[PDB]
């Protein structure tokens, strides 16, 4: 009797194992830090882990772009979705820390992407900011605010 | 006086036995044929010629000597035994090599003819006597290998004549000179052995998944093949190499599935390649064809892996 | 735990439910394709439909529940459940969720993550149904039709008396299956002719050996047999008869349940894990129920020590060795084995009649590893009661015995009363491997009379050959690292008015190698029949030397002062189907003559029929060249066919293709599009698949494996959706230049689907021979014809014209 | 977070349902992966040609699950002489934490679902990318796709250190078409690509000045 052995196989293009419970918090007040001119909370540095089977490049394997709901009163920001509905916004920074990128544009490859071995760490900065129509009029209230940003890793 | 002249037949009959199993016993017909025949044993104690003018009694008894055990062309015994003996009279069954069949069809008649009462060994006469049939079932032995067979059974079947001179004469040939008769009549029979051993699946498909490379470096895929017998044989199977293996994994039977991916075959847990099992009666057993996919020297090249490993079961 | 579905799931809410799965770990009711596992095995290989819907059956105040697998009646019909005894799945309609609350211990854990549906049930709630045994509610019975099985061997001959060569064998097996009722008629004869100078004799004998009907019965798990057959040499010897026979079959019974092995008993504390190894291989590894347990399902092949080990849930152990007997009459504890046979006694002629009888021979075992076995033979002028028990004592071996009080009333005013008893013995696996396979002792009398002696005494006046005593001892011994199968045996029979007959047969199967590969076998034997004055010292010798590509054999034999030797070269060919031998021999007999045998053969296992030729010659008989044909046919099926049988046959139907190879016996099909595989066993799981590597390049097989279990002597239907032809795209250009809409079913003239059109003539037609005309059918009617040239090859986008009519 | 073993799922026209397994690398908190299949212009067509059989499914920490893709008449209402593209994407919803002022991140993936019809069904190791040709443009290059399957180039270079390591933007190729790509002129450009399986082989192009292909 012929016992031929046939199969299929693949390789796991996925995320690394160092940072699983990644949730950034903000220990900043709302009634004091958002009633004066600049309305910003301190930046919280968080990184994005990448253990793929080929660490030769970044744009030739992963086209990182991020989506989500956009803030109406603030162009270039995300919706906060909480007690301060429309009064606060979500800012986001790249690896250089100065390029205030847009909700829907792709990540600019070629810069600030240190290939630490077979991994690929992408540090990002995000701090909650207020819309100037609610900042100057001082209509923001203190409370709980939970925002969510979706980062699609559309591969090649 | 009592004269006996043995006259043996010359029939060479054939029959195809078909494709049988070891537990199955094929039945065959050994007919009586009234054809050409030749003398094999001559005696003279009384007169040598006759003109038919004296009183002489006649009797004629059939003589069939068939073998019980018979060796093969490879040296195996075939226990041929009777289920129905026909209208004959089987006697002297205490012998180990041969049966002795008899039939009294002509046992009391007076003749009036001019003949030769004791013929020489170079003699041929006419024989036209329709007799009853006889039948046998070949009870095959336990151990018998695969293939075709050309077994010939030795048999002396032939009408003897008993010449006497008085009314009420009873005389048969003694069995040791009847069993030390020449190997004249053969039988050309062929029968194909398909073997008592057979698997139940007849093709092995092992459902192993669409997996990642980290679990591809060490994975276990198992499939059980059930072999079911009704004979106490001791089988042996060889995992025959069919495709090209890539990596030299030592003593372990590596099956290269292609695209830089070998896989060893683990029969019953260990990587032996061949195992040893004894069976004692009718039943079945299980053999797990395990597979370990470590065919990697850390130069990974993913492809469709579709090798083969045919196992052939040979009866030793 | 509540999830973050309040932010977004998508741009809009999908409105299904969004909190229920979060708190209840609930699965969404949809169309899933799952594999259903019942107690570790699978009821289907590629199971398509498993539905999930929400049960709105039970009313409540909270109304928060979990969905379950909505199994309909067909997959619970093929689940192997005993619906006859438990009618809790009979009454179920497909509208509501099928609950299994009426049965105890049934848990259904649907884990869609692993793609499996595990169902765990107690063994008494369902049938046997393992990986190789389909249940008795699903037996693929035969289709109506007949069969012919021929065996012909014609040969020539050469003698010393003139010139003579004309011989033709005639064997055969006909029959017709009419539903479950199966007819069988085996005819065997011969056709010989002799042409001497002064005499030309010939004869033509042909006789129907056996006429019988047999209908398999699943409910009783035993086959009745009406017609002619024999009663095996069980207590009484072989005696032919015509009539009815309700014999208990063993092939209808599972293969791990055949024969004898005792049930493992004991009650320790909980759901333990049993493990029983015979020689380094586990025969049974599962979880027993909590409390008392008894394994009636283990009745496999074991002839010695078996350390049946129990391992509990906490980790406690207990070890005890139990013992088997393997005697021919003790069976499974709880179930029976029987033979209910009746009819008229056949003599030697075909139209021979006689007395009418009713003989019942049964064997039943109580469950304290004991068993009784009785026989009640009763005819109008002859009665014979047989009764007796057999039991395994364990450590001193095993016993069995019976009493037989036969009363024989002959018509000569002599009533014959005889009480004959016989005893049986065997032995287990010793440490130094001593095994007594059989040890009998038959105490009979001057007045013993079985059925065959009463048959010979009623009309043929035979009054000889009755056994007084018959006792044999048969020890068998194997030895590791020596590999010699020692088996000495000695019997001493004694007949009435005849003296004693002592037998002495020793044998040894030596297995070792010198200058060759391992697998070389050496056989030796010695036979000695001891009478009062003579001792027939017979000795047969066997030498078998294989070398992979060659298998040489040497056989020496000596009946009585005749040293006869033979040397063989039997071997297969490179394909495995053919085989050829070349063998010579020497025959130096006691009768002053030295003969030289020469035998050769050349077989060829062709897929239409088996064929072989044989060269055979000796001294005083020369050059007998012959041709042996052995094949068979199956007419009244779908189409007729021709094959490589002694029973059941599966009919594989692959329409349109001429030469597709099927597995089992490597049988190819014919011009009519059918084939019949013959190397199949009865009542087993038969996976008849095509050999997917050796197909022709013009044909393709979409799905290859189909499943069913055939009855003994049945013909089974298996359709095969195969296709023959090329791969094309017929870009159509009509008379007006248009293109018709979708659903244009392109169909061949034989009645086979080829494909359909998508939007503008891009119809992928598959399985088309070059040089035909098809039927493109849209709106349920024929509208246009086409014409394919011979020039069309595979993977083309050829300019096909659609000529209308 | 979830993980996908496929870098591009290939769906052959023979079997009506392929399997596609996902896993859960987290061992502290669960997740629920919900999936859908888009097309070339990227919209959530809820009742399109191919549908993911589990729409929303809870995943235990450390567990794994499969997402099967069933078959409708709309995949027959697609071209058979070429392939078809589809975008399989999936989101993950994490559980609501009790802490306040927490910003959440969803590390999601979108994969290319390659529908392959049964009419152009391929052999297990038939590399159709061997038939690819490249033409020289005065200021760059143009790659051509004669094969009816979707292929993807990722880099061109002269030596082994600069094709898949250089600063080069990748491009998607369509069946029976072509497109221009600006790059430096190489005498022997080796084709660095990614197949449907997931591996990254390399193959050389030997030309006669303008048009090149394999040996």
């Amino acid at each position: 009797d012929v016992a031929f052995r046939g199969n299929l196989l693949d390789r796991p293009c996925h995320v690394s194992g160092d940072s699983l419970n990644k949730h950034v918090v903000f220990k900043t007040r709302a009634s004091r830090d958002f009633w004066y001119p600049p309305g910003r909370s301190p930046t919280e540095s968080f990184v994005i882990r990448l253990e793929n089977c080929h660490a030769t490049a970044v744009g030739k394997i992963v086209t990182l772009t991020f989506k989500g709901t956009e803030e109406a009163a603030l162009p270039g920001h995300l919706k906060v979705t909480g007690v301060n509905a429309g009064r606060l916004g979500i800012a986001l920074l790249d690896t250089d820390g100065s390029s205030l990128l847009k909700p829907g544009t792709s990540h600019n490859k070629g810069q600030g992407e240190k290939v630490t071995g077979n991994s690929l760490e992408l540090p990002f900065g995000a701090y909650v900011v207020a819309t100037p129509e609610a900042l100057r009029t001082k209509s923001v209230v203190p409370g709980d605010y939970e925002a969510t940003a979706t980062f699609e890793l559309t591969y090649r | 006086w009592n004269n006996i002249v043995f006259y043996s037949l010359g029939d060479v009959n054939s029959y195809q036995g078909g494709n049988v199993v070891i537990t199955q016993r094929p039945q065959f017909i050994t007919s009586w044929r009234p054809g050409i025949a030749t003398v094999t044993w001559n005696q003279c104690n009384g007169p040598g010629f006759a003109d038919g003018f004296w009183a002489y009694y006649r009797e004629y008894i059939a003589w069939v000597v068939f073998p019980k055990k018979v060796m093969t062309q490879n040296g195996y015994p075939l226990f041929i035994e009777v289920h129905n003996k026909g209208s004959w009279s089987e006697e002297n069954t205490g012998d180990n090599d041969s049966y002795f069949f008899l039939k009294g069809y002509k046992w009391d008649e007076r003749a009036f003819d001019a003949g030769n009462l004791c013929q020489k060994p170079g003699e041929t006469t006419r024989l036209t006597e329709k007799f009853d049939d006889i039948i046998f079932k070949v009870a095959l032995p336990a151990d018998l290998p695969l293939g075709d067979y050309s077994v010939k059974i030795p048999y002396t079947s032939g009408m003897q004549r008993h010449f006497a001179s008085y009314l009420g004469a009873r005389f048969k040939i003694p069995y040791n000179v009847a069993k030390t008769l020449p190997r004249e009549n053969e039988m050309l029979f062929l029968f194909k052995n398909i073997g008592g051993c057979r698997p139940s699946a007849q093709s092995l498909e092992i459902k192993h998944g669409d997996l990642s490379i980290n679990s591809a470096n060490n994975h276990y895929a198992a499939q059980t093949l059930s072999v079911s017998c009704d004979v106490p044989a001791n089988i042996r199977f060889m995992l025959l190499r069919n495709t090209t293996p890539t990596y030299s994994h030592g003593k372990k039977f590596s099956v290269g599935l292609g695209h830089g991916w070998d896989s060893i075959v683990s029969v019953n847990g260990v990587d032996t390649g061949e195992t040893t099992m004894r069976w004692y009666k009718a039943g079945t057993q299980n053999l797990t064809i395990g597979s370990r996919l470590y065919g990697e020297s850390s130069k990974i090249q993913p492809g469709v892996l579709s090798g083969s490993a045919t196992l052939l079961m040979i009866l030793p | 735990v509540e999830f973050n579905t309040d932010v977004l799931d998508a741009a809009d809410k999908k409105n299904i439910d969004f909190t229920r799965f979060s708190e209840a770990g609930y699965v969404l009711p949809g169309q899933y394709l799952l594999d259903v596992i019942v107690n570790g095995q699978s009821i289907s290989p590629a199971s398509l439909q498993i539905s999930f819907v929400e049960p709105q059956s039970s009313g409540d105040k909270a109304e928060k529940k979990l969905p379950q697998a909505c199994l309909t009646s067909d997959m619970v019909r093929l689940m192997g459940l005993t619906a006859e005894s438990l009618d809790k799945v009979v009454y179920w309609h497909d509208g509501q969720c099928a609950d299994f609350h009426g049965l105890p211990g049934v848990d259904i854990r649907p884990d869609t993550g692993a793609g499996v549906l595990r169902i765990n049930m107690p063994q008494a709630r369902l049938e046997y149904s393992d990986a190789t045994w389909l249940p008795p509610s699903r037996w693929d019975d035969g289709i109506p039709g007949l069969m012919l099985d021929y065996n012909l061997n014609g040969t020539v001959s050469r003698n010393y008396q003139g010139g003579d060569s004309h011989q033709f064998s005639y064997n055969g097996t006909v029959g017709g299956n009419l539903g479950p009722w199966r007819l069988r008629a085996d005819y065997q004869g011969s056709q010989e002719q002799s042409r001497y100078n002064g005499e030309k004799t010939t004869n033509r004998n042909f006789t129907w050996s056996r006429f019988y009907l047999f209908r398999a019965i699943p409910r009783w798990r035993a086959n009745l047999t009406l017609g002619e057959n024999n009663i095996n040499s069980d207590i009484f010897r072989s005696w032919s008869y015509t009539g009815a026979s309700l014999e208990s079959d063993d092939r209808m019974l599972p293969p791990r349940l055949r024969g004898y092995a005792p049930q493992i008993t004991g009650i320790a504390e909980t759901n333990a894990r049993v493990v029983v190894s015979q020689q380094g291989r586990v025969l049974y590894d599962s979880m027993v129920p909590a409390g008392p347990f008894s394994i009636q399902d283990l009745d496999s092949s074991v002839r010695g020590r078996l350390d049946v080990e129990v391992i509990e849930q906490n980790g406690r152990k207990k070890t005890f060795q139990v013992d088997t007997a393997s005697v021919p009459y003790l069976t499974r504890p709880g179930q029976v084995r029987y033979k209910l046979v009746s009819g008229r006694s056949r003599g030697y002629g075909h139209e021979t009649e006689g007395p009418v009888f009713a003989t019942g021979e049964a064997s039943w075992g109580l469950s304290n590893q004991w068993s009784l076995y009785g026989g009640a033979v009763l005819a109008g002028d002859y009665n014979a009661l047989a009764a007796g028990a057999g039991w395994d004592l364990g450590v001193p071996g095993t016993l069995s015995a019976d009493i037989t009080q036969s009363v024989a009333r002959i018509e000569g005013e002599r009533t014959f009363q005889g009480k004959s008893w016989r005893l049986s013995y065997s032995k287990r696996f010793d440490n130094a491997d001593a095994d007594i396979t059989f040890a009998g002792y038959r105490f009979s009398e001057r007045n013993y009379m079985t059925m065959e002696q009463y048959l010979n005494a009623r009309y043929r006046n035979d009054y000889s050959s009755r056994e007084k005593e018959m006792y044999t001892v048969t020890l068998n011994k194997n030895v590791a690292d020596w590999n010699t199968s020692f088996n000495l045996q000695y019997s001493r029979q004694t007949y009435w008015d005849i003296r004693k007959t002592d037998y002495y047969t020793v044998s040894v199967n030596r297995y070792f190698n010198v200058f060759g590969l391992q697998g070389v076998a050496v056989g030796l034997s010695a036979s000695r029949s001891k009478y009062l004055g003579r001792d027939n010292d017979s000795a047969y010798l066997r030498i078998s030397v294989p070398l992979g590509t060659g298998t040489a054999s040497y056989s020496g034999s000596m009946s009585n002062d005749r040293y006869v030797n033979m040397a063989g070269y039997t071997d297969t060919f490179n394909d495995g189907l053919d085989s050829y031998s070349l063998n010579a021999g020497l025959n130096s007999g006691g009768g002053l003559t030295s003969q030289r045998q020469i035998n050769a053969y050349y077989s060829h296992r062709s897929p239409l029929a088996n064929l072989s030729a044989n060269i055979a010659s000796l001294q005083k008989g020369y050059t007998s060249f012959g041709v042996s044909a052995s094949g068979g046919a199956t007419i009244t099926g779908k189409d007729a066919a021709l094959h490589a049988s002694g029973g059941t046959r599966l009919l594989v139907d692959t329409d349109g293709v001429g030469g597709v190879p099927v597995d089992g016996g490597q049988v190819v099909t014919n011009r009519w599009g059918t084939g019949v595989v013959t190397d199949i066993s009865s009542y087993y799981r038969n996976t008849t698949s095509v050999d997917l590597k050796r197909l022709p390049d013009d044909v393709e097989a979409t799905r290859s494996v189909v499943e069913s279990a055939l009855t003994e002597g049945a013909i089974g239907y298996r359709k095969f959706s195969v296709l023959k032809g090329k791969r094309l795209f017929a870009i159509l250009r009509l008379a007006d230049g248009s293109q018709p809409p979708f659903g244009a079913s392109v169909t061949s003239e034989k009645g086979r689907e080829l494909g359909m059109v998508a939007d503008e003539g891009l119809a992928w037609l598959s399985g088309v021979t070059p040089g035909e005309t098809l039927s493109v059918n849209w709106d349920g009617k024929i509208q246009c014809q086409v014409n394919v040239p011979e020039t069309a090859i595979s993977d083309q986008q050829l300019l096909l014209p659609c000529t209308p009519q | 977070a979830v993980s996908l073993d496929r870098t591009r799922a290939v769906f052959d026209g023979s079997e009506k349902s392929m399997t596609l397994d996902i896993s859960n690398d987290n061992k502290q908190l669960p997740y629920l992966a919900q999936a859908w299949i888009e097309n070339e212009n990227q919209e959530k067509i809820i009742t399109g040609p191919v549908i993911a059989t589990p729409p929303v499914q809870r995943l235990e920490p450390g567990a794994k699950s499969m997402v099967r893709l069933s078959t409708t008449p709309d995949i027959s209402k697609l071209p058979q002489d070429r392939e078809s593209l589809f975008y399989f994407n999936l989101r993950e919803i994490p559980p609501r934490s009790e802490k306040a002022n927490v910003l959440q991140i969803a590390l999601q993936t979108k994969i290319k679902l390659f529908y392959r019809p049964a009419a152009i069904k391929t052999r297990p190791n038939e590399v159709w990318q061997d038939q690819l040709i490249l033409n020289k443009v005065s200021g760059g290059y143009r790659i051509e796709n004669p094969t009816p399957y979707y292929v993807t180039v990722i880099g061109l270079g002269g030596s082994e250190k600069q094709a898949e390591e250089g600063e080069f933007e990748t491009v998607m190729l369509s069946p029976r078409s072509e497109q221009t790509v600006k790059s430096a002129n190489y005498n022997t450009p080796y084709l660095s690509y990614i197949n449907d399986y997931g591996g990254r082989p390399v193959l050389s192009f030997i030309c006669n000045g303008s048009r090149c292909s394999v040996k």
